[PDB]
């Protein structure tokens, strides 16, 4: 059934899982046409496709081209999102097919479970946690590579850059979701506090800064307060 | 007019026959039921009145044969049987007649609710969904499973239903996924229609029979097979008028039969809602939307 903050753990466990977040997939920009009325014009989107064990990355990327004249495509979306799950799976050695895909909105549930239907022995589960994924695109190096595609694009990426030879799945999980928490809060601050100090870069290969352990201990703790602060703001508390 | 009469009535019952029902007393000097109309199919169901659990009976067609309830004290209920020999099978009639030891089927002339619930049933097909070949009626209780249920568990005794499933490689075409999911007319025309039924007719007639075993028996399995039926017809863009019209005929006629107070277990709101006010089909039954809303606005 649901994952939930009673059943964390199984995420960091042997059994292949991979998070589906179909947020970023359909994207657009609401404009006044000439005459006055509104429309949407579609941006490049992704699918983001996590295993939370591993840090690996499925980023496939949804080339505006794929909605060309097509209707419903909020609902069309969802489908072609369980339609490149899909063939990520079957492209995928039978060793290496998760056994589990967690979904982190339950309108994927059932385009993917009939997608899925070649596969009766992977469960497909929704969650009860409210995971920060839709902030991915805040991530530079992810945004770059979805905005500049000129065509249907997988790129892979280790999410938590080389973090899993220091720290366990566990820890990598929470500091990526407490980095992504508070990139969907407050982009600017967040991304004010990940690169102020102009001697922590970014390597060629990785998404984050090179921190030192004792400089993530400070980073975290940046995030913390910012996410808290804007909790304040929201709520008057 | 053909009869079915009893040996005896051992034991204080209620007596269904179709739409109608009779309290029959403990040794009640009740011997059957005569005037039953030739052309139907008909079921004869039991509510004993010491355990109001295991609503029971049976379907049958007089043309088959000559058929007659027997009351088991070891099995602890009413049975049909058949009468082979015709001469005693008359006689017997023809005395329980004469001392007027029968209720008459008691059928207003005006009157086709029997037929408009029952027009595709055939025994024949009943046969294949009850199966229990050396008899040629067809025995159904409240807790009788189905096929569909039993995949999700004695297969003898269980209703072979046709297994309807939205989300299953046969419902769903590969490379059609979300054509085949929101618009399921490739499922009704050409797997369940030419494939399986061969003809509305049959389709139809494996409806009302679901919808008829819900009603008199409770039967779960049934209620869930007829909603599957439903629901499969109204979510499909392309079906033949002529089916769409008959079907609004067969719900209103089911809908104004269902008794007022088991609306809340025989009818599942996800479904009608869906079907009359979402699905494709929800301005094609106006006889049925009309006697819904009502007879049951509180389920919509």
């Amino acid at each position: 059934g649901a994952m939930n903050s009673s059943n964390y753990a199984e995420l960091f466990n042997n059994d292949i899982k991979l998070f589906v977040d179909d947020t970023n997939v359909y994207r657009v920009t609401v404009h006044k046409t000439f005459e006055g009325n509104v429309a949407t014009k579609a941006i490049n989107g992704c699918i983001f496709t996590l295993n939370p064990k591993t840090g690996h990355l499925f980023l496939k990327i949804i080339h505006t081209s794929v909605w060309a004249g097509q209707k419903r495509l909020s609902q069309l979306a969802k489908w072609k999102t369980a339609e490149e799950v899909s063939a990520l799976v079957r492209s995928l050695p039978k060793e290496e097919q998760p056994k589990q895909i967690i979904v982190t909105r339950k309108a994927m549930l059932d385009p993917l479970e009939v997608h899925m239907l070649d596969f009766p022995n992977i469960a497909i589960r929704p969650t009860e946690l409210r995971l920060p994924f839709s902030a991915a695109m805040s991530i530079d190096k992810l945004s770059d590579v979805v905005m500049k595609a000129t065509e249907p694009q997988m790129v892979l990426f280790n999410i938590y850059d080389d973090w899993l030879d220091r720290i366990s799945s566990y820890t990598a999980f929470s500091r990526l979701t407490l980095l992504l928490r508070a990139l969907k809060t407050n982009e600017e601050s967040a991304k004010m506090i990940l690169l102020s100090d102009p001697t922590i870069t970014i390597k060629s290969y990785h998404l984050w800064p090179s921190f030192t352990d004792e400089q993530w201990i400070t980073i975290e703790s940046q995030m913390r307060d910012l996410i808290l602060t804007e909790y304040g703001r929201k709520y008057n508390v | 007019m053909n009869t079915v009469p009893f040996t005896s009535a051992p034991i204080e019952v209620t007596i269904g026959i179709d739409q109608y029902s009779f309290n029959v007393k403990e040794n009640q000097p009740f011997h059957g039921i005569k005037d039953i109309p030739i052309g139907h199919v008909h079921v004869i169901h039991f509510q004993h009145a010491d355990n109001s659990s295991m609503r029971y009976g049976y379907w049958f067609d007089c043309r088959m044969g000559n058929f007659y309830i027997q009351y088991d004290p070891k099995d602890g209920l009413y049975k049909m049987m058949e009468e082979r020999d015709g001469a005693k099978f008359e006689n017997i009639v023809h005395n329980f007649k004469e001392r007027q030891m029968m209720v008459s089927y008691p059928k207003i002339d005006e009157d086709d609710t029997w037929y408009n619930l029952t027009e595709f049933v055939q025994m024949d097909k009943i046969r294949k969904i009850v199966r229990k070949d050396e008899n040629q009626f067809s025995y159904v209780d409240s807790s009788m499973t189905t096929v569909q249920e039993n995949e999700l568990s004695d297969p003898a005794h269980s209703l072979n239903y046709t297994v309807i499933n939205f989300k299953s490689r046969e419902a769903i075409r590969p490379g059609h996924e979300m054509e085949d999911f929101l618009d399921k007319s490739y499922y009704l025309n050409t797997v369940m229609l030419q494939g399986i039924f061969k003809n509305s007719s049959n389709y139809f007639g494996e409806l009302q029979f679901a919808f008829l075993n819900a009603m008199f028996f409770g039967n779960y399995g049934s209620s869930l097979q007829w909603h599957a039926m439903i629901e499969l017809i109204c979510s499909s863009a392309t079906v033949p008028k002529h089916m769409l019209d008959k079907l609004d005929e067969i719900l209103y006629y089911q809908i104004k039969t269902l008794p007022e107070q088991y609306s809340d277990i025989l009818l599942n709101e996800r479904v009608w809602n869906i079907c009359l006010y979402s699905s494709f089909q929800k301005n094609s039954l106006h006889n049925t939307e009309k006697i819904m809303e009502n007879k049951y606005p509180e389920l919509l």
